[PDB]
RNA sequence: CUGGGUCGGGGUUUCGUACGUAGCAGAGCAGCUGCUGCGAUCUAUUGAAAGUCAGCCCUCGACACAAGGGUUUGU
RNA sequence: GCCCGGGUGGAGCCGCCGCAGGUGCAGAUCUUGGUGGUAGUAGCAAAUAUUCAAACGAGAACUUUGAAGGCCGAAGUGGAGAAGGGUUCCAUGUGAACAGCAGUUGAACAUGGGUCAGUCGGUCCUGAGAGAUGGGCGAGCGCCGUUCCGAAGGGACGGGCGAUGGCCUCCGUUGCCCUCAGCCGAUCGAAAGGGAGUCGGGUUCAGAUCCCCGAAUCCGGAGUGGCGGAGAUGGGCGCCGCGAGGCGUCCAGUGCGGUAACGCGACCGAUCCCGGAGAAGCCGGCGGGAGCCCCGGGGAGAGUUCUCUUUUCUUUGUGAAGGGCAGGGCGCCCUGGAAUGGGUUCGCCCCGAGAGAGGGGCCCGUGCCUUGGAAAGCGUCGCGGUUCCGGCGGCGUCCGGUGAGCUCUCGCUGGCCCUUGAAAAUCCGGGGGAGAGGGUGUAAAUCUCGCGCCGGGCCGUACCCAUAUCCGCAGCAGGUCUCCAAGGUGAACAGCCUCUGGCAUGUUGGAACAAUGUAGGUAAGGGAAGUCGGCAAGCCGGAUCCGUAACUUCGGGAUAAGGAUUGGCUCUAAGGGCUGGCAGCCGACUUAGAACUGGUGCGGACCAGGGGAAUCCG
RNA sequence: UGGUGGAGGUCCGUAGCGGUCCUGACGUGCGAAUCGGUCGUCCGACCUGGGUAUAGGGGCGAAAGACUAAUCGAACCAUC
């Protein structure tokens, strides 16, 4: 909806920042036992909630 | 200008004078999709945004 | 870039009826399907008079 | 020097008389002083025009093509 | 059950005497995980449809461009929104996975970008309602209740006292006293109700009433108010001066005009009181104005030109805000007094409570002209920057007519109700007359008049809005609220065809054309013999002119039933406006009649009631 | 008698709303109720968006034990 709330709109922004994969620098550290991102959510899959 | 979320556009003028010793005529302010603010910020005809982007280091 | 021109809808063949019927042509009991108030109101008529 | 194939030509057959042109044929109408225009339709050319193997018949006309290619088989 | 041999493996393990147990699986439509046959099978069949050439590329039925043929057909497969989604939007790149074939493509993946407001909304008001305090109840978290068992106002013109600052003038800031007086109850509740005020042109890969350019506008503020204009400047007397004009005394001056409707640029005024606007249903008819459509011409550019066609197609303008004028409406005024009644509408309706007839006044003027404004826009022709350009030039943007035509809007009038069809915020006018100003001027108090000065903070703004961005487990034939609406036929926003715009046949293609299906059709003769049952299909169907029964609650039945006609072409007759029984000039669709004519065919496609006699029930 | 007028829980019939018959299609479907033709109604007891009220032995019901988030002759969730 183009009409809404600035809280709304906020976390929508946080989401989106949230959405990016991991950086290629990390699965080659030591300690390391993460191969990507699970977290990552498509739009038309899951719907936020909300 | 990317500014926070809790700057009015009279504070942001005031910033940008104090900082610049610059004149504004106007500014104007979005909300990025992404969060921060987005300050497009009009300087008076007699100063040119060119020099003070100059100024900035921005060229 | 061209901009191309308007594919042709001529109105002639329409106009060319059109004066056929002023002519009094293809207006026939035969050819009329809404009743004859509906085609021409007596109530117009008569306020017209 | 034979073969089919394509095209063409005839035969048969289906429908029903093509476009154009001409007509002092045409309900009539308009203009110019008898002539010129609009006019559905009609008459002649016109049993005309069109289609006709793709699973119809004949050709001996034209055209190119056809002495190939691959896989196997032994008492 | 176990012991050896061989192989793999890479760090722990077993024998005997005792001790302890979560100690032995074939099943429980057992639990979890994995894998088969089925099987390269069912299937990838709802909504008409694709073809040719080229490019890129390893790779093309699916991508892109060009050409052709089609569909959606303005109640759209078009152009925009609300809710919902939340980056799906845009550019570049990739082709591992996904898009049930493929892909050089994607709403996929990977990098980066993108939403600009005083005027558009939220924000304010209150509606149905929600909900604190006081109070009451309750073991208790709490509940009831919204004016009800409440000392519910923290405000104010003005006057007095006290202090301060500014040239302590005059005012401001307070602190105290006097005086003045209701609340309908704190507060919440609408992105469709109320609600001041922004429009045009240009610009991006993606944003525009938001950016730039140019024109405006509303609200709020200002010691000295910045300024003009209004309040305002007159009369009398004694004079001077020939007069003009100038002195000295008195008196007035909170505007003026029109008989009236009312008008003029402003034209003091408090507590208080009255009123208005906000603020009102549904339907019908008619009229005015726009937009669109239509007809006759002038241009400009295109299409056809085998023959014809002064031809066919596209285009041919001006914002908001002021000023003026049309044009609409008036239950507004003045004169006058009417039967032989008159005026008037499509209908009505109106009049001695004042009609007709004259003369005025007011309101809306979204139309036209003008300022804006040609400078910009657009259509063509030609030069430039060889480009990076709001580039520069010429010309044009013209004249008319009609319509029960469609849509919107304004207005008048009527009908229906045992239905009468919101509130508040906010704003305005009036009645009153408490107060204030000055003593004739440098006039003052005061001005809803003209111009001038300053400001308008916060939040949303991208895109989809649907046979692929929402909800249905999904790119699901379902569902999901709205605005715009061309030509022909036709009663029609019906069906069918087309233009602007869009699309690629709905998650695949090729070759065959067996059975059985699904969806359409046609059948000789018979005509319900079929079947539980005329199920299904079929007949009729529009319009015009005739005709229409039983019964009836008298309204109906009724399109009862039953007949005839319908094309094309050529005519005739009738039905009107404007200007000067008549003459001239324009004109919009109708209706009737006639002749001729076609292989009896003519509501030729589309659209489109089978009928009658009875019984039961409601 | 001829006009006029334009009423009505009026008739044909679009959009909308609904859902008769084929007991058609489909019936491991497009779909956990859809599709096609044919149908009822279409100015009123009409259709619809948003806001608001009613909560489980309770609500709401032009009444079918119907509806109350694919759940109804007593919803769903957790616990005993
Ligand atoms: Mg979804
Ligand atoms: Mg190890
Ligand atoms: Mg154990
Ligand atoms: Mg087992
Ligand atoms: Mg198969
Ligand atoms: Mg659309
Ligand atoms: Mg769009
Ligand atoms: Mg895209
Ligand atoms: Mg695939
Ligand atoms: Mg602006
Ligand atoms: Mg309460
Ligand atoms: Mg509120
Ligand atoms: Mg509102
Ligand atoms: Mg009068
Ligand atoms: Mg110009
Ligand atoms: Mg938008
Ligand atoms: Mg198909
Ligand atoms: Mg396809
Ligand atoms: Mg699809
Ligand atoms: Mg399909
Ligand atoms: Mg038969
Ligand atoms: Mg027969
Ligand atoms: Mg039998
Ligand atoms: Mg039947
Ligand atoms: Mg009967
Ligand atoms: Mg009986
Ligand atoms: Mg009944
Ligand atoms: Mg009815
Ligand atoms: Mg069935
Ligand atoms: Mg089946
Ligand atoms: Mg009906
Ligand atoms: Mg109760
Ligand atoms: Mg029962
Ligand atoms: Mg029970």
């Amino acid at each position: 909806s183009s009409h809404k709330t600035f809280r709304i709109k906020r976390f929508l922004a946080k989401k989106q920042k949230q959405n990016r994969p991991i950086p290629q620098w990390i699965w080659m550290k030591t300690g390391n036992k993460i191969r990507y991102n699970s977290k990552r959510r498509h739009w038309r899959r899951t719907k936020l909630g909300l | 200008f990317i500014v926070d979320v809790k700057a009015n556009k009279h504070q942001i003028k005031q910033a940008v004078k104090k900082l610049y010793d610059i004149d504004v005529a106007k500014v104007n302010t979005l909300i990025r999709p992404d969060g921060e603010k987005k300050a497009y910020v009009r300087l008076a005809p007699d100063y040119d945004a060119l020099d003070v982007a100059n100024k900035i280091g921005i060229i | 870039i061209i901009r191309k021109p308007v594919t042709v809808h001529s109105r002639a063949r329409c106009r060319k009826n059109t004066l056929a019927r002023r002519k009094g042509r293809h207006m026939g009991i035969g050819k009329r399907k809404g009743t004859a108030n509906a085609r021409m109101p007596e109530k117009v008529t008569w306020m017209r008079r």
